[PDB]
């Protein structure tokens, strides 16, 4: 056997390799690729199948390969031409979400943990939960890049399931308060620095609807309007 | 998704001048980087293909200049172009690295990727440029060839015993062998809860969580497990880099021998 | 990276199913060390029977092999601990077929040692599917660890017994076991020429490349919440995106939030599996590699 075995083997992986890896890759990424012709850039072969996900406590059924397209708009003039280049954006990127600042429109409800409720609400809302190593970042002054200060922590709201702090309430200098990814801030002791951003904006992220909860939708555009800061932010690099 | 993303910026070096997409591939200065020299030691390989009269991959092979020529130069035939590819590889791997810097800044996304490929960039030059200087000779370096590599492999593995014995090797080897079991059970996992019971609703980390603490009495985070995989391989290379070092500089001997320091006193 | 802050609230029990056996100890928190890293919690655990026998067995056997190491070092501190890595329990070797049972010392040892890690294994097989179907998980991770469990009994019941002889199959040492492999090598024509080896060592090398990588871009995928990936297979947002369109525009191609964990069970499981073929053959059927390789 062996030589038999080791011919074998190598048909195994053609099989494995395509079809069901990158098949199953195909599934969204990116989605029978068109902007021109769906898949054209070398010979794929085929798009997956459809799998649905029930969704867990309360309602839904994914089925993907996703038929999908956001409208919800991509404000982006294209250089053209040489047609393979950057889309530049028709007003300010930031706000209007786009390159490293874009967001997703995922759902606008929480994320509930493994018994129907959220899985990060604030620790004012959290029984008994505190702080149980490091600097505590609540009180301290919030500085941006340009070394100037823009509010104030307030409260760190934590993921329960895997217990972590996930995001810090801040209170920006007229009293309306911002959700900030715990990754993109430096708590040190004596201000919590925020390289990403400006202070003198700042006010600029998106804002929540409830103040105990916040959405899948709202994360990806708070988050996204944070991390696109360290390319637009010119007192910075 | 894709063309929202595809804004002008980032480039680190090679200001507007090089941010396009040939098709899915960022160009950029790096990436011409690339392609020049991987053109490069490709053209002088196929030469020394010509040079010993074959093509064929089984038996291809560029070995480094002998070691009376020191870290000095060598005929291309008597060791050149070993030396002279050497340069075009870690000149195309540094492009490579520094092409993830730049999509990286163009995406807003975090610089571990890089960090992470300079360490297989680190054990590769611990073999080909450190060990050698370090002792002497270009030529204690390895063959570019499919199937002499494994010959220097096992010469230099065995021209000090058995070495299992080195062991900066051995926890290396401890690290390779973890390092694959966290890899299969992490993806097993994330599956064993997308994927649930058949018409079960898709489990949360929650019971991900739940699942290792009744296996094993813990479970790190899933943020944890994801830096855990990045500290295992980048340890089984960094020690695997440390073995590769002291053996020939420091310990000239039969590993075996070393293990005798605790055997003896009481 | 490491935690900056920490956050601790009560203890978490998210279903630890079947007959409530699952609260052994219930809690015992490391903050200093493992939650600056990874979570805090110790425990709670299941011991279920199965569990009782695993630990049963295992310990057995790992104490089986202990009493005679002592007997090695007759009873002593100093040389025991000297010579703790040199002492050894080779099989009937002794090499004189399968032949049930071979005296104490010649055999008996090894066989009896052997059986308590057969079980051990076997039960904790048992073990995963049970954890994994009570909480409606499906068996992946008891797919995975059969691989393991296929180079484990290659190398120690099947091998020996395609061999007619129980003396094919691995000692229980420390040193010992570095030796056999390295004598494996030499007996079998320079086993790099096993082209099974061959992917093994590129599955292996491959699964360091692949947890990595992977490893690196959800930690770079971090700040849009990229670590919950069983959300974001779920309804995929900004850090599964991106995290993706990365690779697509370095290397060509990319893969799902689920998708690429699909690449790594099996980037991880062919290590062990083709290994397992390779050892299955190398004695059996492919006397000596180098010949093998020539002779096409
Ligand atoms: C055979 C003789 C000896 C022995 C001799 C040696 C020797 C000699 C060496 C090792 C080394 C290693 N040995 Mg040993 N070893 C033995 C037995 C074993 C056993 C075993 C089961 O018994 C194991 C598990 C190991 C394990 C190991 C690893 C820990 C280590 C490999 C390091 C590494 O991955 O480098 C990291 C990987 C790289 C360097 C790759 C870098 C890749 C670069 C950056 C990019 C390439 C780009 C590519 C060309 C681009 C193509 C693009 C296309 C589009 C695809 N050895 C026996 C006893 N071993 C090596 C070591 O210590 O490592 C330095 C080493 O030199
Ligand atoms: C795969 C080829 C060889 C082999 C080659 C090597 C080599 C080479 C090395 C080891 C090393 C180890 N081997 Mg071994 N080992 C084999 C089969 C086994 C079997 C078994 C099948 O039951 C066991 C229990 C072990 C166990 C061990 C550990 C004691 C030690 C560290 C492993 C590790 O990283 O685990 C991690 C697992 C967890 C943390 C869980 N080996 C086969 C026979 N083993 C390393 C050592 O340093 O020895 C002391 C080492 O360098
Ligand atoms: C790590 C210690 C030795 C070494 C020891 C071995 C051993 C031992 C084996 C290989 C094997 C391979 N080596 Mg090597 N190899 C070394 C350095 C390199 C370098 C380099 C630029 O430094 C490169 C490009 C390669 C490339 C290769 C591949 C052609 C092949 C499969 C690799 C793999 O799994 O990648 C993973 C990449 C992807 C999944 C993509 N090696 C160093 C010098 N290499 C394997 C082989 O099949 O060769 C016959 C093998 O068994
Ligand atoms: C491609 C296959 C890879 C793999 C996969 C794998 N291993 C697995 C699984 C999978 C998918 C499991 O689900 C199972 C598991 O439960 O994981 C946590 C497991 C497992 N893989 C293990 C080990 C292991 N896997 C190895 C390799 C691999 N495993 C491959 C790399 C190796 C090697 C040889 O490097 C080892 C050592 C076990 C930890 C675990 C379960 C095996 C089992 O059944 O264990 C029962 C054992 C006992 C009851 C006896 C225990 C006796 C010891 C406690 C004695 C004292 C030890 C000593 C060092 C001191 C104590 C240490 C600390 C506890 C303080
Ligand atoms: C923690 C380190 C681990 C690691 C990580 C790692 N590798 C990485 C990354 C990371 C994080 C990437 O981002 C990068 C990637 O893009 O992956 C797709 C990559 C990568 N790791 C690769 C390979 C690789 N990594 C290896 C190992 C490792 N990589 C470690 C296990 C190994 C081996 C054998 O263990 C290999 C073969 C590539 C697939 C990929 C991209 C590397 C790259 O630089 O690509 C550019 C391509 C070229 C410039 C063309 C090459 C032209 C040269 C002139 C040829 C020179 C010949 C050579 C010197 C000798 C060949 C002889 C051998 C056959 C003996
Ligand atoms: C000098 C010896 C030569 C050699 C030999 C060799 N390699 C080997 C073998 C041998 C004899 C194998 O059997 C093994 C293999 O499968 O062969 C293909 C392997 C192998 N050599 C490898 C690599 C390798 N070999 C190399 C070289 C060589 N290998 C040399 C030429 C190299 C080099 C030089 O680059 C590399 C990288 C691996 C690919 C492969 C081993 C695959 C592996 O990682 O799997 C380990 C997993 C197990 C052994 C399974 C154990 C699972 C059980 C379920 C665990 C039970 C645990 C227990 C109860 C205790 C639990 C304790 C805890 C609770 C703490
Ligand atoms: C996203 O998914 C994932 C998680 O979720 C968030 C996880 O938690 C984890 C983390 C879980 C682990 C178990 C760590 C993985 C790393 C390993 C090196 C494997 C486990 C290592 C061991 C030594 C296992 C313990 C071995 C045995 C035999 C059980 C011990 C028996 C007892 C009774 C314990 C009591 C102790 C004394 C992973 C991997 C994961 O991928
Ligand atoms: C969860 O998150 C994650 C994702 O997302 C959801 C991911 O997708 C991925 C990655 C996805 C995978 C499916 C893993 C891939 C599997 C592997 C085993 C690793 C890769 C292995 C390979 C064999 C890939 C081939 C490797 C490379 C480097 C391809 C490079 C090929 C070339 C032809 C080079 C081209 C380079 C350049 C610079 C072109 C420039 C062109 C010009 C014309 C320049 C001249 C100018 C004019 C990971 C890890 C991930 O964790
Ligand atoms: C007494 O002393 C104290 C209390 C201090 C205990 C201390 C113990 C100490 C000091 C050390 C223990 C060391 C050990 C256990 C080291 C073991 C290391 C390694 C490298 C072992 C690896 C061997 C791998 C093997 C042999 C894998 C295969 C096993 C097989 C498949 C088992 C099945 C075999 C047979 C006989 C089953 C027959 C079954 C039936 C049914 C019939
Ligand atoms: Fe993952």
């Amino acid at each position: 056997l062996a030589s038999l075995a080791i011919y074998s083997f190598w048909i195994f992986l053609a099989g494995l390799i395509y079809y069901l890896q990158t098949e199953n890759m195909r599934e969204g990424y990116p989605l029978e690729n068109e902007d021109g012709t769906p898949a054209a850039n070398q010979g794929p072969f085929p798009l997956p199948k459809p799998k649905t996900f029930i969704l867990p406590h309360g309602r839904g059924t994914l089925t993907v390969p996703g038929p999908e397209s956001e409208d919800r708009p991509i404000a982006l003039a294209r250089t053209a031409v040489s047609e393979g280049f950057p889309h530049a954006p028709t007003g300010d990127p930031m706000k209007d979400g786009v390159g490293p600042a874009s967001w997703v429109a995922r759902r606008d409800l929480p994320e509930l943990d493994g018994h129907g409720h959220n899985k990060i609400k604030p620790m004012k809302a959290a029984a008994g939960f505190h702080v149980s190593a490091g600097k505590n970042p609540i009180g301290l002054p919030v500085r941006g890049c340009d070394l100037e200060i823009a509010g104030k922590v307030v409260d760190i709201w934590v993921d329960i399931p895997e217990q972590m702090a996930r995001f810090l309430e801040v209170e920006l200098k007229d009293g309306s308060t911002r959700l900030l990814p715990m990754q993109m801030v430096k708590v040190q002791s004596n201000r919590v620095h925020v390289n990403a951003l400006s202070s003198d904006l700042f006010a600029g992220i998106p804002t929540i609807k409830s103040p105990t909860e916040v959405t899948l939708l709202e994360e990806d555009k708070i988050c996204g309007y944070v991390a696109g800061g360290l390319m637009y932010a010119a007192p910075k690099r | 998704f894709e063309r929202k993303y595809r804004v002008p910026g980032g480039t680190l070096v090679g200001g507007n001048l090089f941010d396009f997409w040939v098709g899915p591939f960022y160009v950029g200065f790096f990436g011409v980087a690339t392609f020049f020299f991987a053109a490069l030691g490709i053209i002088l390989i196929a030469w020394s293909a010509v040079l010993q009269g074959t093509w064929n991959p089984q038996l291809i092979s560029v070995y480094p200049p002998a070691l009376e020529y020191g870290l000095g130069g060598a005929p291309l035939a008597k060791g050149g172009l070993w030396q002279i590819i050497t340069i075009c590889a870690t000149g195309a791997f540094v492009s490579w690295a520094l092409r993830e810097v730049e999509i990286c800044r163009k995406l807003g996304i975090g610089y571990h990727i890089p960090f992470a490929f300079a360490f297989a960039i680190l054990a590769y030059l611990t073999l080909v440029l450190f060990r050698p200087v370090m002792m002497g000779a270009w030529g204690y370096a390895f063959p570019y060839g499919i199937w002499t590599h494994l010959d220097w492999v096992s010469n230099t593995g065995y021209t000090y015993g058995n070495f299992h014995y080195n062991p900066a090797h051995m926890i290396a080897i401890s690290f390779f062998f973890t390092n694959a079991l966290a890899l299969a059970l992490h993806g097993a996992l994330v599956l064993s809860a997308a994927n649930p019971e058949k018409g079960k609703e898709m489990r949360t980390p929650d019971h991900e969580d739940t699942f290792f603490r009744d296996l094993v009495g813990y479970s790190i985070g899933t943020l944890g497990i994801h830096r855990l995989g990045l500290l295992l391989s980048l340890s089984a290379v960094f020690f695997s880099a440390l073995c590769m070092i002291i053996t020939g500089t420091i310990w000239f001997d039969q590993w075996v021998d070393w293990w005798q320091w605790w055997v003896k006193l009481p | 990276i490491f935690s900056q802050v920490q956050v601790r609230g009560p203890a978490d029990l998210g279903m630890t199913e079947d007959v409530n056996l699952a609260n052994r100890s219930g809690v015992g928190p490391f903050s200093t060390l493992l939650g600056w890293f990874g979570n805090a919690q110790l425990g709670p655990i299941y011991l279920g029977s199965l569990g009782v026998l695993s630990l049963f067995s295992g310990l057995m056997w790992f104490f089986t092999i202990g009493i005679w190491f002592w007997y090695q070092a007759g009873w002593n501190p100093a040389v025991f601990l000297r010579d703790l890595f040199f002492f050894s329990l080779e099989p009937p070797a002794p090499e004189y077929g399968l032949s049930f049972a071979a005296p104490l010392k010649e055999g008996g040892l090894w066989l009896i040692a052997s059986f308590f890690m057969f079980v051990a294994v076997w039960s904790w097989w048992g073990r995963t599917y049970l954890r994994a179907q009570a909480l409606g998980m499906g068996k992946h991770t008891a797919w995975a660890f059969l691989s393991a469990i296929w180079l484990w009994m290659v190398l120690g019941f099947i091998r020996p017994i395609l061999m007619g002889s129980w003396s094919e199959a691995v000692p229980y040492g420390i040193f010992s076991h570095l030796d056999w492999t390295n004598n494996f090598s030499l007996v079998h024509g320079n086993l790099f020429y096993n082209p099974f080896l061959g992917l093994s060592i590129a599955f292996l090398y491959g699964s360091a490349l692949l947890f990595a990588m992977h490893g690196a871009t959800i930690l770079a995928v971090s700040r849009f919440g990229g670590e919950r990936e069983l959300e974001q297979i779920a309804d995929r947002g900004t850090a599964a995106e991106r995290a993706a369109l990365f690779w697509r525009w370095t290397m060509g191609f990319n893969a799902t939030m689920e998708g690429i964990h699909r690449w790594a069970i099996w980037m991880a499981v062919l290590v062990t599996l083709t290994g397992g073929i390779g050892i299955l053959l190398s004695g059996t059927v492919v006397d000596n590699w180098y010949v093998w390789g020539q002779n096409h």
